[PDB]
C-alpha cells in the first residue's frame, strides 16, 4: 500500500525532472497495480513505432 | 554304488546364469523406481509435467493446479 502510494508521489511530483527507465508498466502489475491499471497508464503515452511503409 | 558325480552345467553368459540374475530382478525394480521417483522429482517443476503427470494423481494432484489471477499476470 505504501509502494503504491509511493508510485503516486513519483509519478506528480518527482517525475518532472527524475527518469525511471529501468522500469516498464508490466513492473507495476501485482506489486502496486492490476494489469488493466498499468495497461491504462501505458495506453495513455505515444511510443516510437517502426517507420511506415514509405518510411 | 556310485560311478559318477551327478551334475550338470546350466546355461550362463558373461558369468551370469539365470539363477543368480533372478534373485537380482527385483533389486533392478526398485532401484527403477528410485530412479523414475528420482527424475519425476528433478522434472516437477517443469510446467508439462504438472499438467500431464502430477495434476492427473487423486486427491494430491490439486497440489499442482495454480492458476495466477488474471488481474495479476502481465503477460
Ligand atoms: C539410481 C541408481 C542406480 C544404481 C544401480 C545398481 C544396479 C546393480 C545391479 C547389480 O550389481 O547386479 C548384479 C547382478 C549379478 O550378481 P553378481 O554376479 O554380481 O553377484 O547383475 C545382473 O544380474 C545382470
Amino acid at each position: 500500500a505504501s509502494l503504491r502510494r509511493g508510485y503516486q508521489v513519483y509519478k506528480e511530483v518527482c517525475a518532472a525532472c527524475h527518469s525511471l527507465d529501468r522500469i516498464a508498466w508490466r513492473n507495476l502489475v501485482g506489486v502496486t497495480h492490476t494489469t488493466d491499471e498499468a495497461k491504462a497508464f501505458a495506453e495513455e503515452l505515444e511510443y516510437d513505432d517502426e517507420p511506415d511503409d514509405e518510411g | 554304488y556310485v560311478k559318477k558325480p551327478s551334475y550338470k552345467i546350466v546355461p550362463h553368459f558373461l558369468g551370469f546364469n539365470i539363477p543368480t540374475v533372478s534373485k537380482w530382478i527385483p533389486i533392478f525394480g526398485i532401484w527403477g523406481a528410485a530412479a523414475g521417483i528420482g527424475a519425476l522429482f528433478l522434472i516437477e517443476g517443469v510446467p508439462r509435467t504438472r499438467q500431464d503427470i502430477l495434476s492427473k494423481i487423486p486427491i494430491i494432484g490439486e497440489h499442482w493446479i495454480r492458476e495466477i489471477p488474471a488481474s495479476d499476470n502481465p503477460f
